[PDB]
């Protein structure tokens, strides 16, 4: 007999590249296989699908790029902690919106089993006021 | 002048069914029993039960620092009379129980017990003219406040305010809260959740972050409880805990020979200790986030390639640091089994120093002066009273002895709390405009101060217009259904509280 | 033969007359919450107990909420406050 | 029994690993054995 473990949280950024450019600043970029390699949103899209812009039951092997707080590996790091997860894509939108994950926002993930990672809320922002609310009242959106 | 001298304990406990015990002159055992009322004040029927040359078959007490615990069995006879009937045919009547002990050895030593019995569901009598009862046992401050469970809010209110106001109790006795002053410190907003659990379990759960003592303690003369919190142990201590007895000796006199049974270890200081790394999967913080847990003591080799880590959870509040506890190594702990209450040595729990001028005990040669911190009574009716009682007592005590150099307050176990749901409102101003009727308003400091969204933004974020890790210390202001206070509520209730941006929310 | 009443022969075939517990004159009161912006109602009522000649204790509550979702708020859930009842073991050596 | 370094910093000490080798030879006309490390 033993115990079956328990899940715990982890915070981590988005990154794409290494040396990211300026009007290249915020984008959104999916990777493919567990590898650095640019993928699409097709290709996967099972055959009801092929084609309208619409994805039944939210695909995997579509995977992200998350930077970690570094301090959660052996100190015989030769490696660059980036872990691949996969796409929840309804957090920033509605079944009519489409706002992707951008680089350099951060991200709950929870570990749910060996193997099995998620993404559950969002901890940023790009667009507040620095005004006391008395003086600016700003509701809006930031594109591209 | 060694079967001569090992099998004579023996036959010295084989008399102990008819009771064969040196030196006790005479032992008797007393227990007084008052009915408590609906408000909590006593009444009579001497004008009440009293007890004598026993009736009891088996009664049980220990002790911690806090707490009485165990059973008491007793005999009655017989149907039918008042003075027996409203007591024990009737749950839910609380009970105080006076139990005094007197034993003469050339001199006499005292020892008081003040407790109080009551419970739901369960009354207990066994029979054949003959009738057996069965009661247990809790210290006064537990078995009330364990069958009471609130739950509501409470604005500026300091500790000892809170205790205060929940404790209605004083023809019984009273808790002394005025030497501590870390339970005198007022917090913004509190929020008492006995949820699934006990208010007394919440009493001491808070009472253990602070990391303060309990004290239980009697007046012999004559029967007052009164606890004790305090922050450390101190002169102010005891000058309430010397023991109203005297031939107060220490230093465990060469008459402790012939009173023991069993001299049993727990364990001891070791020199190996394992590493426990902390770690905060934090995203922006930038310093280190492995860092060591901090041991109170040196001297102490740690092992090698093998860690405890140490996680935390990572919400989307501004996260905190650190939570400095230390790693908890062992101590000291003998048991003392012994056939009566010692001579010449103070049997009472006292927060004070018994030196060690000997070796007889397994011990250490290295450490100095110890302390008491358990007790337990298994009394037994002899064999023999056990007859012409029913036609017409043994000792066996033990002991928990820690290090003075090691003292830390004991706690019992209890349940930690369980979450619960909150529906609220915002408001902002109280007499709001119509062409301001929905706008946003932020608050600073737990105070309704217009805050901006600025001023925080630690250095890596002034400037664009983005928060990151969606920083705490900005206020809202929350309606409640305002049922959830006390009826004393001369507050309007408005908890402050943090914020999720991300709720109506994109990253855009 | 199916008599009732407790028959004289059942004195011979008894051993033990064990009781558990009564009926008592002390309840606990248990005053029900429902945290609910947006009912216009009293929140705090109490509960009902079926039974009267029962006297309640002093300023000792139990609180009883309610889990608050998004959903309409409903009610109420009519229950009461179990009491006890009068319960008899009784041992005895054969078929009475 | 009491007191002597050799019986001392075992067993008034926790968290000290100790190896455990038992060995039970039985003679019956021939020899079994079972050995055991904890």
């Amino acid at each position: 007999k033993y115990k079956s473990f328990s899940n715990f949280y982890i915070n981590g950024r988005i990154t794409i590249g290494e040396n990211v450019n300026n009007d290249s600043k915020k984008a959104y970029k999916f990777f493919k296989n567990h590898k650095p390699e640019e993928s699409s949103i097709a290709e996967f899209q099972e055959n009801g699908e092929k084609g309208t812009s619409a994805i039944l039951n939210s695909k995997a092997d579509i995977l992200y790029a998350i930077e970690i707080a570094k301090e959660m590996l052996s100190d015989k790091s030769s490696d660059k902690p980036i872990i691949y997860l996969p796409l929840k894509v309804n957090i920033n939108s509605a079944n009519n919106q489409f706002i992707p994950l951008r680089n350099d926002d951060i991200i709950l993930i929870e570990i749910q089993s060996f193997t099995k990672g998620e993404i559950i809320e969002l901890i940023s922002n790009s667009a507040i006021s620095t005004k006391k609310a008395q003086q600016q009242l700003l509701q809006r959106q930031l594109l591209g | 002048i060694n079967k001569t001298i090992i099998k004579q304990l023996n036959k010295l406990r084989s008399s102990l069914s008819r009771g064969y015990n040196n030196v006790l002159q005479k032992q008797e055992i007393t227990i007084n029993i008052k009915p408590i009322n609906k408000n909590f004040e006593l009444e009579d029927i001497h004008n009440s039960l009293t007890l004598k040359n026993p009736h009891i078959e088996k009664l049980e007490v220990c002790e911690n620092i806090y707490g009485i615990n165990g059973w008491l069995t007793f005999d009655l006879a017989y149907i039918n009379n008042h003075k027996d009937f409203n007591f024990l045919l009737s749950p839910n009547q609380p009970i105080l129980l006076d139990i005094q002990i007197n034993d003469s050895f050339h001199h006499k030593r005292t020892t008081r017990f003040i407790a109080i019995g009551f419970n739901s569901n369960s009354i207990d009598i066994h029979e054949n003219g003959v009738k057996k009862f069965k009661i247990q046992f809790h210290d006064p401050l537990k078995a009330l406040w364990t069958k009471h469970k609130p739950s509501y809010i409470a604005l500026n209110k300091s500790l000892d305010d809170i205790f205060k106001d929940n404790f209605f109790f004083d023809s019984l006795f009273s808790l002394d809260t005025n030497k501590s002053n870390n339970l005198k410190i007022r917090i913004p907003q509190a929020f008492i959740s006995t949820v699934n659990r006990n208010f007394y379990d919440f009493f001491i759960q808070q009472l253990e972050q602070n990391k303060c003592y309990l004290k239980y303690f009697c007046d012999k003369k004559s029967g007052k409880v009164s606890y004790h919190v305090v922050d450390q142990v101190d002169n102010d201590l005891q000058r309430n805990i010397v023991n109203s007895d005297e031939d107060l000796k220490d230093k465990l006199s060469p008459y402790d020979i012939s009173c023991f049974k069993k001299q049993i270890l727990i364990s001891n200081k070791s020199n190996f200790y394992v590493k426990e790394k902390n770690i905060c999967p934090d995203v922006t913080l930038n310093t280190q986030r492995k860092e060591d847990r901090k041991i109170s003591d040196t001297l102490v080799k740690p092992f090698s390639s093998i860690l405890k880590d140490n996680l935390q959870s990572v919400e989307y509040i501004q996260s905190n640091n650190d939570d400095k506890q230390e790693i908890i190594t062992t101590g000291f702990e003998i048991l003392l089994t012994s056939r009566n209450t010692l001579p010449f040595l103070d049997t009472e729990i006292t927060l004070s120093k018994l030196d060690n001028d000997q070796n007889y005990l397994l011990g250490a040669t290295d450490i100095k002066s110890l302390y008491i911190s358990q007790r337990k009574l298994l009394f037994k009716r002899s064999k023999y009273c056990s007859k012409q009682l029913y036609e017409n007592h043994d000792n066996s005590i033990t002991y928990k002895i820690k290090d003075y150099s090691n003292l830390t307050p004991e706690y019992p176990k209890y349940k930690s709390f369980s979450n619960f749901y909150i529906n609220g409102r915002i408001t902002i101003g109280e007499n709001v405009n119509n062409d301001s009727k929905k706008a946003y308003k932020f608050f600073k400091n737990h105070k309704p101060e217009e805050s901006s969204i600025a001023e925080f933004q630690e250095n890596g974020e002034k400037g664009t217009s983005a928060i990151l890790n969606s920083k705490a210390d900005i206020l809202y202001a929350i309606e409640i259904a305002k049922e959830m206070l006390s009826d004393k509520s001369s507050d309007k209730p408005i908890i402050y509280l943090p914020l999720k941006v991300n709720i109506n929310s994109a990253n855009n």
